[PDB]
RNA sequence: UUCAAAUGAGAACUUUGAAGACUGAAGUGGGGAAAGGUUCCACGUCAACAGCAGUUGGACGUGGGUUAGUCGAUCCUAAGA
């Protein structure tokens, strides 16, 4: 099924205690696992703008909270091992605090 | 093909020299063709004819 | 934008009609050579069946050196049977040959 | 799909081709038969003048209304054993003389450019407008002029195998034209020839042509075809460029083998109305062959150093074919400019002189010719790098050759089907099986031809026309009719020949051929053929 | 495709280092066709290859 | 052998008039 | 090598290792009946000598290339 | 060295022209026992020693 | 170190773009001397080698490339032979 939602991921408690050279790569992997949990799709693709948002303050300056837009869509290629995949985009907001999960109407 | 020494031995110096010059021109043209065709059997007989003419002149 | 799009027109040409769905038209060389470039390896073998036969012969002959992990025909390093500096160690109270 | 405008474009192309053929016939007759011209013209001069004449005539038709128009087939003049591809440039005359010094005189007419009595001269030319192509090809004969007659005429009719080949080509051309016209009214097909309620088939075409050739003791050269023509797809380079769809009948060494043993083209089709057909038939004389043999082709190269054969022809082909699927950015500015000029020509074979700004000639001047040659030198410089990167390929010069069957059978091929020409530059001829049932490849057959001492070169006569099967709405006369865009009784008039061989009337196929001739003559209740007329110049 | 040669040629033609040369990722085949500095110059002219500006070293605080 | 049979069959199978034009140049 | 024909009116030859520039210029003029502006030489990494022969403005290297046969 | 002697350059030219694998038509000859170039040299394996 | 696309049967390691860093002009920059000898560059290309991998390579195959009256040698002499 095709669906789009906006989430907030708490990267602070997921990166708590991580070595400074590994913080941003582990943030990438935590976002992939987060999307896999919320959409049931092992295929998760992150937008390069989301990668920029993760890496904006260096390798050890990841944000505590990130506002993500996750779209479960259809894998249109006929060689796909899974029929659906997740696409994760950044949501550049005034503040990531106090935001609940919402459903975006795909129009 | 090629030249024959018994045919060459009946000629004069001027005829032998003219034939040598013609053979050298022919070898130059064959070397030009060899740049495009690496297997050119006529080069061997032209070289042997040049050698035979030089041998007869020296004799 | 509509004026620009309507100006940008594509009309099928004869090259589109004939060569649109085709390719090649010329046999691809084994070594990626040009038309008048010599091929040292294969110029003596005119036909491709005998070319493939010689290629299989070379590939079969390569096997022993490949199992010995040589860099190629050019790798001919020879190891000695015994290294004297490794098998002449008798270290008294004093100077040694290694640390 | 035939339309008024499409038919008009085909008609204009055919008219220009007929006018060009009349022009070349008049030029040859003035140079060698009329003898009013002080200096005889040569073959490259005739080809260049024909191309310039075609361009000047085509300049005035469909200007500023059609994207692409020009010469489809460059003017080709083939003499005797040469079965196609002879169109030398004007700058290669001394090259030909120097390359063929010390050879035999069997190709003396082609080497020197000057025609000789007894020559079979085959002239081929084609014109395209918007990709609608009309091609003509006519064999003519060169004669000695009788000095005793008040009027110019040959001393005597042409006799022998060349006469047999001319007769076979002419009669096969006429019979095939009538047979394809019979597809519009199938009830007029003779019963002895085939089924009255059924149409025309490739099997019927092939058996009629084979019967005529066998009656006149001639072989069909493996380049012959009777095929369907569409826009931009006229077989202008058939052995070089592969085609997605083919509807026609071809003759090959494989077909010769099958007859002896009695997108691949097959003779399992039915001729349909509303189609354009090219008929190109080459007949090689078998008079000097005392035994049963195979007719094949030999490619002419420009390397004198490949053999010692004094009976060999060394020449460079003058027509090139652009491969539009291949791309490579060149290093020479001359080569890049030449490629830009070449891409304007389209998908038809071209000569280097066609790309000159001096060409075509407005006034025939020595300075015009010299500026053309000055262009041609740098054109050859650019073409060297263009051909080196496979952007363009040569159109081969081919000589008909005869190989006896006993030598082929006695020969041994250790590879069988597996062998192929790895050094071949073109894919289509490089990987070919001329004898599929015997397991003999093209390289093996060429080796056999070179190894045999009794392999001779057969004289060839050629006839090629373009026809349209016009429907009732398409035709003017409210009935279906065949429009012959090229050829007929006005341009392709047969020369004075006398052949001892004849069709044997006691065979069903020959009876059908005679009835086809009768129904073509019958202008009241028979078939309707509309020939395209050459146009006046002044 | 391998555009290492084209990147090097574009740097040499434009006159900057390879760090200041931008190859359009969408015109990959067009760039791959360019074996010569003349074709590289044509690509620079039509905008497939772009020279980047220098990284700023401002002197306001100094 | 099919090739041998083909070769044998090949060995087995190999083992007035007309006038066009006239006294004129067209 | 073919680029220099159109770029600087220069022919490129493989010449003998024993030949100097005087001999190269004299041989070119004798064989092809042209006037040579100047000769530059190098020894290639394969052990043969390469000569760049530039002709005068009154002669065209394009004509000489066409006459030789490579073009 | 860039500024080398002619003798050194001549030996280098000979080494370059020797550096090749076997021609493939050699393998097709009758009673051929030459199956590879046993004297192949590479610049990073065996030095020429001047 | 990371993201996406491309290529490919196959991509942690190839290419381009998007980012984060580093050498920090006594450089991880640009040239040379000794030495090496074609390793330079292009096209093709993966069996072996690159202590994982590999579509990449200083690897394998085929070729291209080094242009001088003025830069050097060449001439002079030093310790010396
Ligand atoms: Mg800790
Ligand atoms: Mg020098
Ligand atoms: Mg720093
Ligand atoms: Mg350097
Ligand atoms: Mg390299
Ligand atoms: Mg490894
Ligand atoms: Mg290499």
């Amino acid at each position: 099924d095709v669906v789009t939602r906006e989430y907030t991921i708490n990267l602070h408690k997921r990166l708590h205690g991580v070595s400074f050279k590994k913080r941003a790569p582990r943030a990438v992997k935590e976002i992939k696992k987060f999307a896999k949990l919320h959409m049931g799709t092992d295929d998760v693709r992150l937008a390069p703008e989301l990668n920029q948002a993760i890496w904006k303050r260096g390798v050890k300056g990841v944000e505590y909270r990130l506002r993500l837009r996750i779209s479960r869509k259809r894998n249109e290629e006929e060689d796909a091992k899974n029929p659906l995949f997740s696409y994760v985009e950044p949501v550049l907001v005034a503040s990531a605090k106090g935001l609940q999960t919402v459903v975006v109407e795909e129009d | 093909a090629g030249v024959k020494a018994y045919e060459l031995r009946t000629k004069s110096k001027e005829q032998l020299a003219s034939q040598l010059v013609d053979l050298k021109k022919e070898l130059a043209e064959l070397k030009v063709q060899k740049l495009s065709r690496p297997s050119l059997p006529k080069i061997k007989t032209v070289r042997k004819s040049i050698a035979c003419v030089l041998t007869v002149i020296n004799e | 934008q509509n004026r620009a799009a309507r100006k940008n027109r594509y009309v099928e040409r004869g090259s589109d009609v004939v060569f649109g769905d085709q390719d090649a038209l010329t046999a691809s060389t084994e070594n990626g050579v040009k038309l008048r470039q010599t091929d040292r390896l294969l110029d003596g073998v005119a036909d491709g069946s005998m070319r493939s036969k010689a290629d299989r012969m070379a590939k079969m002959e390569r096997r022993e050196r490949n199992r010995h992990a040589k860099q190629g025909e050019s790798d001919r390093h020879n190891a000695v049977s015994l290294s004297k500096h490794l098998f002449s160690g008798k270290r008294g109270v004093g100077k040694t040959d290694f640390r | 799909i035939l339309q008024e405008s499409v038919l008009n474009k085909y008609r204009t192309a055919g008219q220009i081709a007929q006018t060009a053929l009349k022009y070349v016939t008049s030029l040859i007759n003035d140079s060698y038969h009329s003898k009013t011209t002080q200096r005889q013209l040569t073959v490259p001069e005739l080809c260049l003048l024909t191309d310039s004449f075609i361009l000047t005539r085509l300049e005035q038709y469909y200007k500023n209304k059609v994207n692409e128009r020009g010469i489809a087939i460059p003017t080709t003049i083939d003499i005797d054993q040469i079965s196609g591809g002879w169109c030398p440039e004007i700058d290669d005359t001394q090259n030909l003389l120097n390359w063929n010094k010390g050879k035999d005189s069997t190709f003396a007419s082609s080497v020197t450019g000057t025609l000789r009595p007894g020559d079979l001269v085959k002239i081929t030319l084609g014109v395209h407008i918007d990709g609608y192509t009309s091609e003509v090809s006519h064999t003519m004969v060169i004669y000695p002029v009788d000095e005793t007659k008040p009027i110019l005429q040959p001393t005597g009719p042409l006799l022998g195998g060349k006469a047999d080949a001319v007769a076979a080509a002419h009669i096969a051309m006429e019979t095939v034209v009538a047979l394809l016209a019979c597809a519009l009214t199938p009830e007029k097909l003779p019963a002895s020839l085939g089924g009255t309620s059924s149409g025309i088939t490739g099997q019927l075409i092939r058996t009629i042509v084979d019967t005529i050739a066998r009656s006149y003791n001639c072989g069909v050269v493996p380049g012959s075809r009777v095929r369907r023509i569409r826009r931009f797809l006229a077989g202008q380079n058939e052995g070089i460029v592969a085609e997605r769809e083919y509807k026609g009948v071809v003759w090959t060494e494989s077909h010769q083998e099958a007859d002896l043993l009695s997108a691949i083209p097959s003779d399992d089709f039915v001729v349909q109305s509303g189609e354009v057909y090219l008929i190109d038939l080459k007949m090689a004389s078998l008079e000097h062959c005392t035994k049963k043999g195979l007719v094949t082709l030999e490619t002419v190269d420009s390397y004198t150093g490949k053999s010692h054969k004094a009976g060999e022809l060394i020449a460079r082909p003058g027509a090139y074919v652009r491969d539009f699927a291949q791309t490579h950015i060149l290093k020479l500015k001359t080569s890049r400019q030449l490629l830009t000029k070449i891409d304007k020509q389209g998908v038809y074979p071209f000569k280097l002189s066609h790309l000159s700004s001096n060409f075509p000639f407005v006034h025939e001047n020595e300075e015009e010719l010299q500026s053309l040659k000055k262009d041609l030198k740098s054109f050859r410089l650019g073409m060297s790098e263009i051909s080196n990167n496979y952007l363009c390929v040569e159109s081969p010069i081919q000589i008909a050759r005869w190989v006896p069957w006993d030598h082929i059978l006695k020969a041994t091929n250790p590879n069988g089907n597996l062998s192929y020409d790895a050094t071949s530059t073109l894919t289509l001829p490089g990987h070919e099986l001329p004898l599929p049932k015997l397991g003999v490849s093209a390289i093996k057959l060429k080796s056999l031809m070179n190894s045999t001492k009794e392999s001779i070169s057969l004289p060839v006569a050629r006839e090629c026309n373009t026809i349209v099967l016009c429907d009732s709405s398409v035709s003017t006369t409210d009935r279906p009719e065949l429009l012959r865009l090229t050829g007929g009784s006005k341009t392709c008039q047969p020369s004075w020949i006398h052949s001892q061989h004849e069709l044997n009337p006691q065979d069903s196929i020959v009876q059908g051929i005679f009835q086809l001739a009768t129904l073509a003559k019958d202008k009241r209740f028979g078939l309707l053929l509309k020939e395209t007329q050459p146009m006046k110049q002044k | 495709a391998n555009l290492r040669t084209q990147k090097r040629l574009a740097a040499s033609v434009v006159g900057v280092g390879k760090r200041k040369v931008w190859l359009d990722p969408n015109e990959t085949s067009e760039i791959a066709q360019a074996n010569s500095r003349n074709a590289i110059r044509k690509l620079v002219k039509n905008g497939t290859i772009v020279k980047k500006a220098v990284t700023v070293h401002s002197k306001s605080r100094t | 052998s099919s090739l041998t049979l083909v070769k044998e069959a090949l060995w087995s199978v190999i083992d007035q008039g007309t006038t066009l034009g006239g006294p004129f140049f067209p | 090598a073919m680029k220099k024909v159109e770029d600087g009116n220069i022919l490129v030859f493989q010449v003998s290792m024993k030949a100097n520039k005087y001999q190269i210029k004299k041989a070119v003029k004798e064989l092809y009946e042209v006037d040579v502006l100047k000769v530059n030489t190098l020894v290639r990494p394969n052990g043969t000598k390469k000569a760049y022969v530039r002709l005068t403005a009154d002669y065209d290297a394009l004509d000489i290339a066409n006459r030789i046969g490579y073009i | 060295a860039a500024q080398k002697s002619f003798r050194i350059k001549q030996k280098m030219a000979k080494a370059k022209k020797q550096n090749r694998p076997l021609p493939q038509w050699i393998r097709l000859r009758t009673n051929n026992t030459i199956r590879y170039n046993a004297k192949r040299r590479n610049w990073r394996r065996t030095k020429m020693n001047i």
